[PDB]
């Protein structure tokens, strides 16, 4: 404000959630009286000291601060105000008004009712006037009046995500004639959130999650073709907190003025940069939008292109718990976890693949002195609790057709059955014969894991898997978990040579060696950049060992993701290889895969091509050790 | 074969029988579908299979609720088939199971329960759309338990049915007219709201359709009268025209808590008459061009909705329409483009008149010589027609395109004044973009004014002052093929037209004192100097006092603490990104080095806080 004309031109303070600031033990608004009168502390008044302030709150003040000003309070709308303003959003079309004007005073009462009946404060005035808004979009839309399946649909898109609320129930309690019977799943909903057809812009979303299984369904299913930009709170080690979230914002910045979409798996600490454009309220100019992006103190108006959708991935419990009520307020709840989106069979098919899973590890043979029970878990490596949800899901959606026909069912189960039996070891798919699955399975596993699969050593599953048809897909991502030693560059070397009429020199990284993001981003554009047709690359942790690489792996994944998604082009084929490795000590067990989304899990015990050894054990295991030095 | 209970493969054999059945049943294909099975003992293990395995399974498997299990007998397909081979030969229940022969038990008293309530007709009516929604396997279980009339009773209670759903939409339709005036007046519905907001697991006789023929239902009616006003609400709320009438009536009448039977002859009669006069003066035509602009003022541009709600007022009189409605919504949108011609060609004066081409266009004197003529006749004016002809397909869109042309005087002048023609824009546009800020807002200025002037450059550049009517038309013409690809170009006509105190400045510009946030980037990423020294006066040791930034440029040089680097990567992180990846290695550059000279300055007060002495005096 200084060195202006104060007549034609004023500097406001805006101060947003003031009512959070209220009764905080260090006191900031004890500071505001003496700045309220002329700006200054200790300092004598003057001109352009003296600034304009507005103080927006959702929480109360006391108004012995708001003595120094004008204090403007509302409680709640009450019910003819919520059909006024139901009237307000329509008045842009006089013809839909008065169609759907039949419905403003049912959905204000069930709105009520939804508030008075929820606990805590969860939804709230965004929730009714979405509503309001997507109903008067489909009534634009069709020109028709209103099918029960567009209540249905605007009534369960803009009041989900709390569990002990029934939103159906109340709003088809005060009208009796939108009770759509057949059911909406939260699938199509969420679809129709990320992708719709075209002010009327929705909310963005906010899918909540039991044990961050969100994100790999929304891999698995709905990212068609273009995969978002995951934008997470990197693990790396020695990454400023402050920098992180500056380039987090330029993600957002730039992912909003091209038209793709973002993932938030923190939007705790980029909330207080990003409350503007959550908000919904642009600014135009020429036909473009722009809302109001900040990093500190610094808010600028940054274009938003036509077509930008946000998820925030949180969980359940986190968003009951911790994000302000405001928040909640504003992103469109669902809840995804994994008993949504398995149709009954594919629950069956997860049951199923339980039991199978149990009597293909637990063996009956004490024909060797010893004991020891076999926990799927030491069988297949990266088994745990969920874990066949996971594969049933990766099945399924390699199949495809997904109508329930007792031929797509066989193939699902033997489809979920291979996704399984590529991550067991060789030693179990050996005691395989002496297992409850009978003698002929046993064979037939066996079979297609030594001639179907390709378990020998990792270049053999490169010139297998290189030979691949990947149909639809730039990048291919592979996770491969192994007992034998990690690559070491003469391996690489090794490995290149018999790659030359495939491949375009792997790039071997090694997790341990990366302390900051920007160091492990140099080196895979340093791998994206040079030029060549099926580019692979390589990265690598071993678990057992002082570093601590074993949480850089999703940081590594998703930063590899993201760097391959903004920057490869369109001529060359790229394929990641995480390499991990374990031991039979215990680090086997206690690993967690079937990382599903966009990562194919596979167990490759020994890396290494042998020159010792026959490349197939049942052909060891039909001769005794006599037998191995018969001459010619 | 079978061995007896002994024989212990055949025990596998029905076990993974059982297994495939239920598989079978897991998916929802059909077990028994021509199975000669001829061998009862098997044939009785494969029924109780699916029986037992085919049970709608709920957190338990006994299920103690009829409905669910009447849906069972009604939708899955097994069902009739196993009723039919356990009916039809006496030899194949006794060898079910138990627990298979009281899952059968309670299949027959569920269907005898429920269908034993539907002679009578004491049947819960979503039972009842149950079975009239699932009538073939329906028909055929009562034909199982029959032989041990239907479809006559069936046809009765069906026709009951629609009955009641016709009569809750007459009802509905009322409740909703009668709940657009809540705010206006209010009515007492008898008791009919609380019956209507009854859900429907009533039974139906309940709904009392009895006689001594009529069928006096549970929505009471206090008049067959107050039935056929709601009859013809339901057949009309779908009609603007009559909303309109509706709420024009329902002001006249004007605390007002208003009976029902009163409504009728105060609000729905005038209203009705005033409706049916509007028709029937629709019919031959004779109302006036007054009522035709007071009513039909919604339905401009929009044909296929005056279409349906003639239709909907054809309805209302029930003869024939086939050359009532066609004519006349010809007739209202020939009114419309002559009304939009009128408010065209004052737009066009107006911008002849602002845009300084005067010429002489002599074309458009009666058609402005009409907008103070006052008619009243439902004819079609004809010499209109060709007038018409060259004000065709102007629009009610594009027309604020020529008006933005209109207001904008100031905007034409200085484009006149300061640009001359089209060739200069392409040097201003270059000198804008060094005027204009860093952010999103400001460096889209440039190309609005870019776009905005390059599509009005068929009219603000190349317009001789003396014009007739062809030519302006046959560059208007350009104008739309120029606006057919940017729809938002009167809003960058505006939105500079608005900018005009920074177009004037661009030119006039002195040399800005003012650092732009990548120059500094470029500046300290090279001759920037970082500076750690943990500072020898009495100051702390936190990061903003142990940091510093020396920027030598007159040999003066310039202090940046750790904070002012901040606010630097802050406007840097935000600023809007200008296409080029030497900006974009300069950002990256500068927030690399800043990020670890940050780690150093972390990592010294963590040694400087242990109490070190070696790094107490490092620098």
């Amino acid at each position: 404000q200084q060195g202006k004309d104060l007549g034609q031109y004023v500097s406001v303070v805006v101060l947003d959630e003031v009512g959070l600031a209220e009764d905080s033990p260090k006191m900031p608004l004890k500071t505001l009286h003496p700045l309220l009168e002329d700006g200054c502390i200790e300092d004598d008044p003057a001109p352009y000291k003296k600034v304009g302030f507005v103080g927006i709150s959702n929480w109360a003040l006391d108004p012995a601060k708001m003595n120094r000003g004008i204090f403007v309070s509302r409680g709640s709308p009450n019910e003819k105000e919520l059909i006024e303003s139901a009237e307000g959003i329509c008045s842009s079309d006089r013809l839909v008004q008065d169609k759907i004007r039949g419905y403003f005073a049912p959905f204000a009462k069930a709105y009520e009712t939804v508030c008075q009946k929820q606990d805590k404060e969860f939804f709230g005035l965004r929730d009714y006037y979405s509503l309001i808004k997507m109903v008067f979009a489909k009534a634009k839309a069709s020109k028709r009046g209103l099918s029960p399946q567009d209540i249905t649909h605007a009534v369960l898109r803009n009041f989900s995500g709390k569990d002990n609320i029934q939103a159906l129930s109340i709003f088809t309690a005060s009208l009796p004639e939108a009770r759509y019977k057949e059911e909406v799943s939260t699938v199509e909903l969420i679809k129709q959130n990320i992708y719709p057809g075209p002010g009327a812009e929705s909310r963005y979303l906010l899918v909540l999650t039991r044990n961050y299984v969100a994100l790999q369904i929304l891999q698995q299913t709905f990212f068609e073709g273009q995969q978002p930009e995951i934008i997470f709170g990197s693990s790396f080690p020695q990454d400023q907190e402050y920098t992180q979230i500056c380039r987090n914002i330029n993600r957002v910045k730039i992912c909003m003025e091209t038209g793709k979409m973002v993932v938030l798996l923190n939007l705790q600490n980029l909330y207080e940069s990003l409350y503007d454009a959550l908000n919904q309220y642009y600014v135009y100019l020429g036909g473009q939008k722009y809302v109001d992006l900040g990093l500190g103190t610094h808010r600028v108006k940054c274009r938003v292109h036509t077509a930008f959708r946000l998820i925030v991935i949180e969980e359940k419990d986190v968003v009951y718990k911790q994000f302000p009520v405001p928040l909640i307020n504003r992103l469109e709840k669902h809840y995804l976890d994994m008993n949504t989106v398995l149709q009954p069979w594919q629950k069956s098919i997860v049951q199923e693949l339980q039991q199978w899973a149990h009597e293909f590890a637990d063996v009956k043979a004490d024909q060797f002195i010893a004991r020891h029970k076999y926990s799927p878990a030491d069988v297949f490596i990266g088994y745990h609790s969920d874990a066949c949800a996971s594969v049933v899901l990766q099945a399924v959606e390699r199949q495809g057709c997904r109508d329930l026909t007792e031929e797509l069912y066989r193939k699902v189960s033997e489809e979920a059955r291979s996704i399984l039996l590529d991550c067991a070891t060789p030693d179990a798919v050996v005691r395989l014969s002496g297992s409850s699955l009978g003698s002929f399975t046993a064979k037939q596993l066996s079979q297609e894991y030594y001639y179907a699969q390709q378990h020998n050593s990792f270049v053999d599953f490169l010139q297998a898997h290189l030979r691949m048809t990947h149909h639809e897909c730039r990048a291919v991502f592979t996770e491969i978990t192994t007992f034998s030693r990690l690559l070491t560059g003469n391996d690489c070397d090794v490995l290149a040579s018999e790659l030359r009429g495939l491949a375009s020199k792997p790039v071997v990284l090694s997790l341990q060696q990366y302390d900051t993001e920007y160091s492990f981003l140099k080196d895979v554009r340093s791998w994206l950049t040079n030029p060549g047709k099926r580019k692979v690359l390589v990265i690598q942790a071993d678990f057992d060992d002082g570093t601590r690489s074993a949480q850089l792996v999703a940081s590594a994944k998703y930063t590899a993701i993201n760097e391959i998604n903004k920057t490869q082009g369109t001529k060359d084929f790229v394929f990641v290889y995480f390499v991990t490795k374990l031991s039979r000590m215990g680090s086997g067990t206690s690993y967690v895969g079937f990382h599903g989304g966009l990562w194919r899990s596979v167990h490759i015990d020994d890396l290494r091509r042998s020159t010792i050894m026959a490349s197939d054990v049942t052909k060891l295991q039909n001769v005794t050790i006599s037998q191995l030095f018969k001459p010619e | 074969r079978d061995g007896g209970l002994h024989d212990s493969v055949s025990r596998s054999f029905e076990k993974c029988v059982i297994e495939a059945v239920s598989s079978a049943c897991q998916s929802q294909t059909s077990v028994l579908e021509g199975l000669s099975c001829q061998d009862l003992q098997k044939f009785g293990t494969l029924l109780s299979a699916v029986i037992t395995k085919s049970w709608p399974v709920h957190n338990g498997e006994p299920v103690f609720d009829v409905d669910e299990i009447f849906k069972y007998l009604l939708k899955w397909p097994d069902v009739r088939q196993l009723f039919e081979l356990c009916g039809t030969n006496e030899k194949i229940i006794d060898n079910i199971t138990e627990e298979g022969r009281q899952l059968m038990a309670t299949a027959e008293s569920v269907f005898q329960k429920v269908a034993g309530e539907l002679e009578n007709g004491t049947i819960v009516v979503g039972q009842l759309e149950l079975i009239l929604e699932h009538q073939s396997q329906f028909l055929d279980i009562w034909n199982l338990n029959r032989r041990r009339d239907v479809r006559s009773l069936l046809k009765r209670r069906r026709d009951d049915l629609l009955f009641l759903k016709q009569e809750k939409r007459y009802v509905e339709s009322l409740l909703r007219q009668l709940g657009r005036v809540k705010h206006l007046v209010q009515v007492d519905f008898g008791n009919i709201e609380i019956i209507h907001s009854q859900d429907l697991s009533n039974k139906k006789l309940n709904e009392a359709v009895i006689k001594l023929s009529y069928k006096r239902e549970t929505h009471y009616c206090l008049s067959p009268d107050i039935r056929e006003m709601a009859s013809k609400l339901d057949s009309l709320k779908d009609s603007h025209i009559f909303q309109d009438f509706w709420q024009e009536t329902a002001e006249s009448l004007n605390e007002l808590k208003v009976s029902l039977p009163e409504v009728l002859e105060y609000l729905y009669n005038p209203c009705y008459d005033n409706f049916y006069t509007l028709y029937e003066n629709l019919k031959s035509g004779k109302i006036t061009f007054a009522e035709v602009d007071a009513i039909f003022k919604d339905f401009v541009d929009k044909y296929d909705e005056l279409k349906n709600d003639l239709k909907f007022m054809c309805t209302m009189n029930p003869q024939d329409q086939k050359g009532w409605i066609s004519e006349r919504v010809g007739q209202i949108k020939e009114y419309h483009t002559l009304h939009q011609a009128v408010s065209s060609a004052k737009v066009i004066l107006q911008v002849r008149r602002a845009l300084g081409v005067t010429g002489d266009f002599s074309v458009l004197n009666p058609l402005l010589n009409f907008a103070d003529s006052f008619e009243d006749f439902g004819n079609e004016s004809p010499q209109f027609i060709k007038a018409k002809q060259l004000l065709q397909d102007i629009s009610e869109p594009r027309q604020r395109c020529l008006e933005e042309l209109a207001r904008q005087t100031e905007l034409v002048a200085w484009l006149h004044k300061a640009l001359e023609d089209i060739n200069e824009l392409k040097v201003f546009v270059d000198l804008a973009s060094i005027s204009a800020g860093e952010n999103d807002i400001d460096v889209d200025r440039v190309a609005c004014f870019h776009d905005a002037v390059q599509g009005y450059a068929s009219l603000l550049y190349k317009m001789d002052e003396r014009t007739n009517f062809s030519d302006f038309m046959n560059h208007l013409q350009e104008l739309w093929r120029a606006l057919d690809n940017d729809q938002h170009l009167p809003d960058k006509l505006k939105d500079s037209a608005r900018n005009l105190e920074w177009l004037k400045t661009v030119k006039e510009s002195h040399g800005s004192v003012e650092l732009s946030s990548l120059s500094l980037a470029t500046a300290i990423n090279s001759r920037g100097v970082y500076v750690i020294e943990a500072p020898k006066d009495g100051q702390k040791i936190s990061p903003d006092t142990v940091l510093r930034l020396l920027l030598p440029d007159p040999e003066a040089l310039r202090t940046y603490s750790t904070e002012e680097l901040k606010e630097l990567l802050n406007k840097l992180m935000l600023m809007s990104g200008k296409k080029d990846h030497n900006s974009n290695t300069e950002v990256e550059k500068f927030s690399e080095v800043f990020s670890n000279m940050q780690r150093l300055v972390h990592v010294f007060i963590k040694l400087h806080c242990a109490g070190n002495m070696l790094f107490r005096t490092w620098t």
